[PDB]
Order: structure tokens, then C-alpha cells, then sequence
RNA sequence: UUCAUCUAGACAGCCGGACGGUGGCCAUGGAAGUCGGAAUCCGCUAAGGAGUGUGUAACAACUCACCGGCCGAAUGAACUA
């Protein structure tokens, strides 16, 4: 006895088994035969609308995501297990949340699109601060001074425990409004951000960082070679 | 005071500063407390506690089914 | 200057539908009477049908437009008689919409959809039709979707 | 049911027998007020001159004898 | 009924046959069943006319026919049907389609009756009786609310004449 | 048990004491006026039906205790489609022999036009029979009755035509004006009650 | 004891995603997954309920159902004595 009791939830969605991984495996190995260029994309902390817009833009091609280990196994772990000749380099260059782009379009066009593609994004932890944010003294508003307070709506009273405890911000409730005694500096521009500061910026709705897809390399079916692109790997 | 004055007071002034943490810790202690009640209650109260535990378990299994 | 955008859901044709816009209009300093008049003017096409209204506020102006929505377009294609809130309540939407009108709605809603095919957009419109509870081609909209999947029904535009 | 009539899960939002018009409503309320005032005077003739006034001075009627 | 023997068997439906009715001109028998369907039958051959009428989501509760004195000559009377789902559906049997779907009731419609002045009366479990007009695209003319419980049944003064149509007691 | 918990928190209203009723459309300033003239803690928010039940405040005028009643908003609808929240205000107006103050917003920031407010006043006109009536035009700091349009002024004159009401202007940021309208309502109520008792 | 999961990744933990038609239909003063009544579909996915709860007057925000990244080797459930 004396063991932890699992929480039970009555939801509609079940866990995926080995069949989903096998389906992804078969789809990757069929797309390898179907298409000509296989590109490796790094898409860490991507938003689903952004990913869907990228998929819509690359109509006629295929974008496959999933487990990095499953994708590498589909591409062939080593030289004696590779699905095609000189595929072990493409398999070993994968890292993190890796997407495989099977296409037939021009290499120059692919590079141009991935160099010129940029979207605004939330500032992630362990990144340089995009701006200096200071919550002004007095009543806290939803935007926190980004838009004028006459236009802005005051912060809802239900978020005061979250700002006091999780965000570690000294806040008080006066007449149902969140108030601070002094202006609160959150981040200084040109500083590595942590989880708390990233959460504060996300709560106030500041989206100043930029999301750019990283392109590792590509493999050509007929050439049987791999060339490093080194795009957005700065 | 008139109407839902306690809810209005919560809306306008909040709760005690340690309310959420205290409630979370009490709900975390609940499993140990249930086991200690089952092993400590004697007589009629212990019999009623065991009966109610059985009824709750039957209800939970029926809900899962 | 800068462009301000507001979005709302209102019954078309009913004047004075800017009452719920009072917290939005207040700091902006506009006239609710003229705002509601412009909203009714822009929603004159739909009579008794809930539609999405986009309000553009720039400098000192108020421009009203109707954002096309799947449910509103399906109800419009259903061609129900106009109703009044005093007389009619709890009305079911169980009319008939032909597949050509469904495809027209899919063409109208194709631009703001991620479906790579007009067949996919049409299947989304048929799902919305199944939600609103109507019939398409005198059959179940889900039966129409199954026919499209099995290949009995071919979407013309490719 | 009681749950639909009142409580957290109540669904009743309009009166069951709504008034026909405000004129009928005000006439009914005036009649009810008149009846209530007449009833109050009728009970103030006896009960208020009896039981109600005695508690102000703290007087209580003596216990009824068991010989009755 | 002359020999007290069965003459025809009608086996189209899948569930219980809740209501049966005869056309006022004596030409077609309408059967509304538990499976939310209505079937039309020629009685002389004991046969089913085409496919079943579909569109209701719950079982049929009552059937009514358009009066012959309101039907234009050379035309066949229409069929109104009530059901548990709360809708009254009107069917034109010449084209075997549905024209109107009255949906004002919030509960199960107990009965629907088609009067002789181009009106229809529906009684339902929401304690209301709705008066619709066939000449006004099936719009609800009136709502009568005086009962404190489900209205179970309704009847008209001329109901016997509406049911009998043009025939008499002599069978002419 | 639910009924007991709810009914234990109902405000105490004496139907035979000196009463100022406050009525009108939503978002006109009824709760703001109640806050100005009393110490009740009714919420003031810029959306319709913030107040869902009767609220009571008290004050003293000429060594006498008066109670002021804030009611939820009333829409221009018949009693058959009227709901319970409005029925509270309707029953209060019908039962409490008092001084009724109908609040009007001329800037239409309440979401209702001046024509609609005049129509609602004329529709609830049969409610206040043998009660004092006064029409208070709120939010005069935004727009004044003097600089109104001619047709709207005709509508205001039509409101004033009904005997024996009086039109007074006030702003909830004007302590002097809210005190003046409160004192005028109290004077009308005291005159009516004293004239009735003198008979 | 019997079933399951598992180095094409075991249990916990942290972080990220959790989308689009759509604020699905009716109803409501208001009701946008989360006061209610019936449907509960389609698309894109690695996955994402016409929503498990907190929360809002309604929105917002958080959460988990589910998926992914880091971590690296066993783990979970139901019974019996
Ligand atoms: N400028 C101005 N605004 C007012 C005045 N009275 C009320 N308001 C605004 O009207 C909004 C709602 O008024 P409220 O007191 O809730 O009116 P109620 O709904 O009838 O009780 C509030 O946000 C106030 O700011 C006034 O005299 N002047
Ligand atoms: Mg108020």
C-alpha cells in the first residue's frame, strides 16, 4: 500500500498507440519514393496557425512532423539500415522538433521562401529580450501601458492571485481593481528571459519577437547527396 | 448587507492571501486523512465510514462504466 | 492615423443593435444612433438572420461591413421567410439547400479556410449544415459527405 | 420541478400567468392592498388589542388550571 | 368486413405503426410509424406508392388530410403530420415532397387537425395550442395558452365532415 | 434550504414608509444616483442589468428617515414577454406608494434612443397612479437638455405634458444637483403624505 | 496471479503546442466549449472534446483530453493470500 493514486478524467480523446507511429513511418517512407527533395526544418515553439499557413503556402508538397526518433528510423539510423543511399547524414542532422518537407520545387525558390518568411511571436525563455517592459504605477490594465489606459480595459480581478503568486508581482485589490504601489520593471532590453518574465509578457500580450523557420539541409533523390543550407541558424 | 454580499465582497476585495495555497494543501492531505480516519474511527462511526466508502466506490465505478 | 477594428454578432435589419457596443463606443466617443443605423444599413440584405458585423473606425468615421460566415450563409440559402421575435420562437432550420448552393457557399468561404480542396471546404459547409439541422439534396448532409468520400459526388472546381 | 423553479439550475425566467396589461396589474394590486388593509384593521380590532400588546409590558397570562 | 377475412398486408415500415388514416376521397391509406416515417398505400392492390416520407426525427403522433372542399378539382389532398420532435410537416403527395415544416412548439405535438377554413390546429405537450395558416406559408397565426398541463387531444365541430369528404352514409 | 439561504439576504423594505423609487432604462445612472444619495454598495458598471435585484439605501431629510430603492432596468416590452428581473421593478413601482424618479439619458450612451425612453415612460405611465412622479435627466455633463434637437425637445415637452410630473436635470458628478433633486422629490412626497393624512 | 506500456523511448517532473469553419443550431437582458435543450459534424494535423474543470455580466486568461521537446529504464492496472 501507500502509493500515489492516479487522477481519472472522463474525456473524449484516447491516447495514440504504436499504430499512429507506424502510419507516420509508412507515410514518410512512401513520400521518400514519391518526391525528389527532402528538406529538414526546425520549428521549435511554432504556433499551429503559423504551421497551417506554411502548409497552405506549400501546396503540392508534403510536410510531416512527429517524433524525431520515428522520423530518423524512417530515414534510416545508419548506413546499413538507410532507406535510400546516403540518407544517414540527413537522418543524423535532425534535431528537436523536426519536420520533413518532401517536395519537387526549385531549391532557390525554397531557400527564398524560407529566408523571406517571418512572423511575430511571443518571446520565449532563454532568449534575448525584445524590449523593456515596465508596468506603470496605479491600476493595472490588460495591455499594461502598451495602448493608452483610456482605450484599455482594466485587468480582471480574477488574475490577481496569479500575478501575486505565480508572477511574483506585488499587487493589491482596491475596489475590484488590481493596483501596484510602484512601477514594476519586468525585463530589460538585451537580457536573457526566464519562464516568469516570458509568462508576464505573454499575459500582457506583447508579441515582439520574430519566428523564423530554421532550415538544416536537404537531400536530392537522383543526386544521392546532401547539402547544408544553414538558413536561420544564426 | 443585501443580496449576494459575500460574493460582492470577494469580487471587490478578494480573499485571504494564503487561501489558494491552504486549500490546495488541505486537498493534498485529504488522502492521508481518509486513510487515518479509516484506521482510527471505532464503533458506529467506523462502521458508517466504511459503509459510505463502499457506496462512494460503487458510485464511482458506475460513473466510469 | 490608425485603423480600429470591432467585431460583433447582431440580427440583421434590426435598428438600434449598438446597445451592446456601449463599452466599446464609450471611450471612442462615437454616436450609438448613427452606429446602429449604419449597422442596419450594412445588414439590410439579411432580415432576421444573425450575421457578423465588422466596424472600421478611423479618424472620425464608422464603416460597417458583413463578414461572411458558414452558419449565416447556410441560413440565407435556406430561404426561410423573415420572422419577428414577438410572433415566432424556437424555429427549426429544416429546409432544403441544393448541392450547387452548398458549393457556392463553399466558394464564398474558401478564401478564409485552410482546406486545400473545394471538396474539403464543401465538406466543412456540409458539417455546418448538419449542425444547423437542414437537408441537402433531400438527404442527410453527412450522407452527402460520405458520398463525396466514396466518389459518387464529384466537386466540379479542382 | 423544484430544481427548475429555483436554485443554481433554475430554468424559470418568466411568470407562469403573466399579467394581461399594466392597467389590470395596477387594478389587481390596488384591490389586494385594500383587502390587506381591511384585514389588518379587522385583526387589530381583537388580536392586536389582545395578545400582541401584552408582550410589550412582559405580561403573560396565568397557567390554565388542570381542574378544567 | 363483408367476409371478416384479411385482404392485404402492408409491410413497409421497420417499427411500430402508430397511426393509420384514409384519404377523404378513399384513394390512399397513410401510415405513420414509430421509425419517424410515413408510407402511402394503394388499398385496391395493397401496394406501397414509391418511397416513404422522411424528415421527422421522432415518431409520428397524428395524421390529417386536406379537406376535399378546399382541394381544387383535379388535385390530390395534402397530408399534415405531427410528431414527437415538435414539428408539423406538410407533404404534397402529387410530387411526394414536403412543403412546410411548422416548428413553433417547444415539446411533443400531441395532435394536428386540418380545418375547413384553410387553418391547422396543433396541440402539444408545452400546454399550448397553435393555430397556423396554410395560405400564409405555414405561419403561426395564434397561440392559445389556457391549460396547466399537456393538451392530449383536440376536436373540431366539422371534424366528421372533414373526415368523410364528399361521401355520405349511402356510399355514393 | 436554497429558498431559506436566498430569502435571508433580501433587503428589508417597509411598504408604508417614505420611499423614493428609481426607475428607467439600463445604463442611465440609477445605481450611481443611489450611491450619490445613500451609502449602499450597489455596483456601477457600464453594461445593462448590472443590478439584478432591488437595492435599498437610506438617508435623512428634515429629521425624517427616507428609503431609496434602486430597481433593475425595464425594457419596452409587454407583460407577456416581460421576465422576472423586470417584474421585480414593475411590482415595486405598482406597490410602493412613493415618489418615482424616471431617469433619462440624452447622450444615448445607455444604448437606447430618446424616442425609446419616451415610449417606455409613456408605457409605464399607468403604473404610477396616485404616486409622485419626477423625470430626472442624467449625464448632463455630456449633453444638456437645452442644446437638444427640436424634435427631441418636442418629445421632452410631450413627457412634461403628463400631469403632474416635473422635469429636472442632474449629473452623478454634481453633488449639488443630486442633493437638489433628492430634496425636491422628498418635498413632493412629504406634501402628498401630509395632504393625505390631513383629510 | 493475470493483463497491458516500453531506447522507431517506462513512470513522474519541466517547457511548448492545444488549431480552422465557429461566437455550430435553438433559447436568453446577457450565454462566445464550460446557466440550459437537442445535434455533436467537417477540415489540417504529431495532436487538439462543437470541450475536463477554474474563471467572466459576456469576452479574455489558466487548465486537461491529446501531441511534441529534455530527461533515460523499467512501469501501470485489476485481483489473491
Ligand atoms: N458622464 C456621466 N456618466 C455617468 C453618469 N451616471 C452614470 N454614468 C455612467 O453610466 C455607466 C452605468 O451607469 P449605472 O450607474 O450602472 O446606471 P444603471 O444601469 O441604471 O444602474 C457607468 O459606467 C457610469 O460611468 C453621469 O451623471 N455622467
Ligand atoms: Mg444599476
Amino acid at each position: 500500500r501507500s502509493k500515489r493514486s492516479k487522477l481519472v478524467t472522463l474525456a473524449q480523446t484516447d491516447k495514440k498507440g504504436r499504430e499512429n507511429k507506424e502510419r507516420i513511418f509508412d507515410e514518410v517512407r512512401e513520400a521518400l519514393d514519391t518526391y525528389r527533395y527532402v528538406w529538414v526544418l526546425h520549428l521549435d515553439d511554432v504556433r499551429t496557425p503559423v504551421l497551417q499557413e506554411i502548409r497552405t503556402s506549400w501546396a503540392g508538397s508534403k510536410l510531416i512532423m512527429g517524433k524525431r526518433k520515428v522520423l530518423q528510423k524512417a530515414l534510416g539510423e545508419k548506413r546499413e539500415e538507410e532507406y535510400k543511399e546516403n540518407l544517414y547524414q540527413l537522418s543524423k542532422l535532425c534535431s528537436g522538433v523536426t519536420g520533413l518537407l518532401f517536395t519537387d520545387e526549385d531549391v532557390n525558390t525554397v531557400k527564398e521562401y524560407f529566408k523571406s518568411y517571418v512572423r511575430s511571436d511571443y518571446s520565449r525563455p532563454n532568449t534575448k529580450a525584445p524590449l523593456t517592459f515596465t508596468i506603470p504605477e496605479g491600476i493595472v490594465y490588460s495591455r499594461g501601458g502598451q495602448i493608452p489606459a483610456e482605450e484599455d480595459v482594466p485587468m480582471i480581478h480574477s488574475l490577481e492571485p496569479t500575478m501575486r503568486n505565480k508572477f511574483e508581482i506585488p499587487t493589491k485589490i482596491k475596489a475590484g481593481k488590481i493596483t501596484i504601489d510602484s512601477p514594476y520593471l519586468v525585463c530589460t532590453e538585451g537580457e536573457k528571459l526566464d519562464v516568469r518574465q516570458a509568462l508576464i509578457l505573454k499575459q500582457f500580450g506583447i508579441a515582439a519577437s520574430e519566428f523564423k523557420v530554421k532550415v538544416s539541409a536537404y537531400y536530392d533523390n537522383d543526386s544521392s547527396t546532401v547539402e547544408s543550407t544553414n538558413i536561420n541558424m544564426e | 448587507p443585501q443580496n449576494d454580499y459575500i460574493e460582492r465582497h470577494i469580487k471587490q476585495h478578494g480573499k485571504r492571501l494564503d487561501h489558494e495555497e491552504r486549500k490546495r494543501k488541505r486537498e493534498a492531505r485529504e488522502s492521508h486523512k481518509i486513510s487515518e480516519r479509516a484506521q482510527k474511527l471505532t464503533g458506529w462511526k467506523g462502521k458508517q465510514f466504511a459503509k459510505k466508502r463502499y457506496a462512494e466506490k460503487v458510485s464511482m465505478r458506475k460513473k466510469i462504466k | 492615423n490608425e485603423v480600429k477594428y470591432l467585431y460583433l454578432r447582431a440580427v440583421g435589419g434590426e435598428v438600434g443593435a449598438s446597445a451592446a457596443l456601449a463599452p466599446k463606443i464609450g471611450p471612442l466617443g462615437l454616436s450609438p444612433k448613427k452606429v446602429g443605423e449604419d449597422i442596419a444599413k450594412a445588414t439590410k440584405e439579411f432580415k432576421g438572420i444573425k450575421v457578423t458585423v465588422q466596424l472600421k473606425i478611423q479618424n472620425r468615421q464608422a464603416a460597417a461591413s458583413v463578414v461572411p460566415s458558414a452558419s449565416s450563409l447556410v441560413i440565407t440559402a435556406l430561404k426561410e421567410p423573415p420572422r419577428d421575435r414577438k410572433k415566432d420562437k424556437n424555429v427549426k432550420h429544416s429546409g432544403n439547400i441544393q448541392l450547387d448552393e452548398i458549393i457556392e457557399i463553399a466558394r464564398q468561404m474558401r478564401d478564409k479556410s485552410f482546406g486545400r480542396t473545394l471538396a474539403s471546404v464543401t465538406k466543412e459547409i456540409l458539417g455546418t449544415a448538419q449542425s444547423v439541422g437542414c437537408r441537402v439534396d433531400f438527404k442527410n448532409p453527412h450522407d452527402i459527405i460520405e458520398g463525396i468520400n466514396a466518389g459518387e459526388i464529384e466537386i466540379p472546381e479542382n | 420541478s423544484y430544481a427548475d423553479a429555483f436554485g443554481p439550475k433554475a430554468q424559470r425566467k418568466r411568470p407562469r400567468l403573466a399579467a394581461s396589461n399594466l392597467e389590470d396589474l395596477v387594478k389587481a394590486t390596488n384591490e389586494d392592498i385594500t383587502k390587506y388593509e381591511e384585514k389588518q384593521v379587522l385583526d387589530a380590532t381583537l388580536g392586536l388589542m389582545g395578545n400582541q400588546e401584552d408582550k410589550e409590558n412582559g405580561w403573560t397570562s396565568a397557567a390554565k388550571e388542570a381542574i378544567f | 368486413c363483408d367476409t371478416q377475412t384479411p385482404m392485404h398486408t402492408l409491410k413497409g415500415h421497420y417499427n411500430w405503426v402508430l397511426c393509420v388514416s384514409w384519404s377523404p376521397d378513399g384513394e390512399v391509406i397513410a401510415t405513420g410509424s414509430m421509425d419517424n416515417t410515413i408510407r402511402l398505400w394503394d388499398p385496391k392492390s395493397g401496394q406501397c406508392l414509391g418511397d416513404a416520407l422522411r424528415g421527422h426525427s421522432k415518431w409520428i403522433t397524428s395524421l390529417s388530410w386536406e379537406p376535399i372542399h378546399l382541394v381544387k378539382p383535379g388535385s390530390k389532398p395534402r397530408l399534415a403530420s405531427s410528431s414527437k420532435d415538435g414539428t408539423i410537416k406538410i407533404w404534397d403527395t402529387v410530387s411526394r415532397v414536403c412543403q412546410y415544416t411548422m416548428s413553433g412548439h417547444t415539446n411533443s405535438v400531441s395532435c394536428v387537425k386540418w380545418g375547413g377554413q384553410g387553418l391547422l390546429y396543433s396541440g402539444s405537450h408545452d400546454r399550448t395550442v397553435r393555430v397556423w395558416d396554410i395560405n400564409s406559408q405555414g405561419r403561426c397565426i395564434n397561440i392559445l395558452k389556457s391549460h396547466a398541463h399537456w393538451v392530449n387531444h383536440l376536436s373540431l365541430s366539422t371534424d366528421y365532415a372533414l373526415r368523410i369528404g364528399a361521401f355520405d352514409h349511402t356510399g355514393k | 434550504e436554497q429558498v431559506r439561504q436566498h430569502i435571508g439576504r433580501l433587503p428589508s423594505i417597509d411598504p408604508n414608509t417614505r420611499t423614493l423609487l428609481i426607475c428607467g432604462y439600463p445604463n442611465v445612472g440609477k445605481s450611481s444616483f443611489l450611491r450619490c444619495i445613500t451609502k449602499s454598495d450597489v455596483d456601477v458598471q457600464p453594461y445593462a442589468f448590472t443590478t439584478k435585484s432591488l437595492y435599498v439605501g437610506h438617508f435623512d431629510y428634515k429629521y425624517l428617515r427616507f428609503q431609496a430603492i434602486d430597481t433593475p432596468g425595464i425594457l419596452d416590452r409587454p407583460t407577456e414577454e416581460m421576465n422576472n428581473i423586470e417584474m421585480q421593478s414593475i411590482y415595486a413601482i405598482a406597490h410602493l406608494r412613493s415618489c418615482v424618479l424616471y431617469f433619462m439619458d440624452l447622450s444615448e450612451q445607455c444604448g437606447f434612443t430618446i424616442e425609446a425612453q419616451v415610449k417606455l415612460f409613456h408605457s409605464i405611465k399607468p403604473l404610477f397612479a396616485n404616486k409622485s412622479v419626477m423625470v430626472v435627466i442624467n449625464k448632463t455633463d455630456i449633453i444638456r437638455p437645452e442644446d437638444l434637437d427640436e424634435e427631441r425637445a418636442q418629445l421632452l415637452e410631450s413627457v412634461k405634458e403628463v400631469p403632474g410630473v416635473e422635469i429636472m436635470t442632474s449629473s452623478c458628478q454634481l453633488e449639488e444637483n443630486v442633493m437638489e433633486v433628492r430634496n425636491k422629490a422628498c418635498e413632493k412626497l412629504l406634501a402628498s403624505r401630509i395632504e393625505n393624512k390631513l383629510k
